[PDB]
């Protein structure tokens, strides 16, 4: 019951996946 | 659970079939499917000391059309000639350069090569980069469980 | 040359063997388990690296812990927090 | 779709396969002869003794 | 003023010692696989 507005996203914040 | 899961991993395998069959199987392969079940085949070893990438994913012939994933060029041994070809998903190499997209400004890209990434910007390479250089995000379920002290 | 003097209870051994038979079942039980979970994190990986192509926004969601917007750059994410917004506007 | 030279297909037919060559059938199959790769991670869990 | 009258076994409070201790570390680790098992 809240609502989100989303920036496009920018090359500046990358994040990945934990390896195994 | 496991009963359940199936049912995603059924349509996973139409999705990347490469990398459920490496998964499922336990050897690196390529694979593709052919209609309801997957063939697979065995994808021969390449030293990561003998694969040099291209500087530039455009096409010096093809204005506004190039490449979305860097060239490479790679040798079986080091007697063997040079064989080029593209980079593909997770320490891949394909012989056919047929990965075209139109060219778009602000074109900043990650590719896995090696133990690390490989980041190019506007189409032209950047630099390498180590894999804990960019931050990780778990999609681990952790669980701590302990023994019995005697 | 000694004399060895013995105990008039037994119940300390039997409590050792009852400890020991249970501590080694649950020990063993419980390793199984959590070898079984860090093979089904690892297995269900790959699922993850799938579902993130496909719909990387929920995907990000669910990993980071905040709502957030996510595009492919490659074979990594990039990521921006989004705004909150009140339902009644 | 357009057809394809070199088209071999497995298609899931009762409780076996159906696998088709160039367009057209070639034999039917038992699901028991193509090999299988488990998805399942195994969790063998036994019974304390009485 | 009274006498405190002492059982000749402590087996019961050993008993109760090795209950709670198996009692505890089980009531551990199934709530941690409960939790784990729900995220």
């Amino acid at each position: 019951a809240q609502f989100y507005v989303c920036p496009p996203p920018t090359g500046a914040t990358v994040v990945q996946f934990e390896q195994p | 659970l496991q009963n359940h899961e199936l049912t995603l991993w059924n349509e996973a395998r139409k999705l990347n079939p490469n990398a459920i069959a490496s998964a499922t199987v336990g050897r690196r392969a390529s694979a593709r499917m052919l209609g309801d079940v997957m063939a697979v085949s065995t994808c021969v070893p390449v030293a990561p000391d003998n694969v040099i990438v291209q500087n530039s994913m455009r096409v010096s012939s093809r204005p506004g059309t190039c490449y979305s994933r860097p060239l490479v060029s790679f040798r079986y041994e080091d007697q063997g000639p040079l064989i080029e070809g593209q980079l593909g998903e997770n320490n891949e190499l394909r012989l056919t350069r047929d990965a075209l997209e139109p060219c778009t400004v602000g074109h900043r890209r990650y590719f896995i090569f090696g133990g690390g990434y490989v980041y190019f910007e506007e189409y032209a390479y950047s630099h390498q980069l180590s894999r804990a250089d960019v931050t990780t995000v778990s999609t681990f379920i952790d669980l701590n469980i302990t023994m019995l002290e005697d | 040359v000694e004399r060895i003097k013995t105990t008039s209870s037994i119940e300390f051994a039997r409590l050792q063997f009852t400890y020991n038979h249970i501590q080694r079942h649950v020990n063993d039980m419980l390793g199984r388990i959590a070898v079984a979970w860090c093979e089904l994190q690892n297995h269900e990986l790959t699922l993850w690296n799938e579902a993130r192509k496909l719909n990387p926004n929920a995907i990000a969601s669910a990993t980071v812990g905040r709502r957030a917007s996510a595009r492919m750059l490659g074979d990594v994410m990039a990521v921006s927090t989004c705004v909150p917004v009140a339902p009644d506007n």
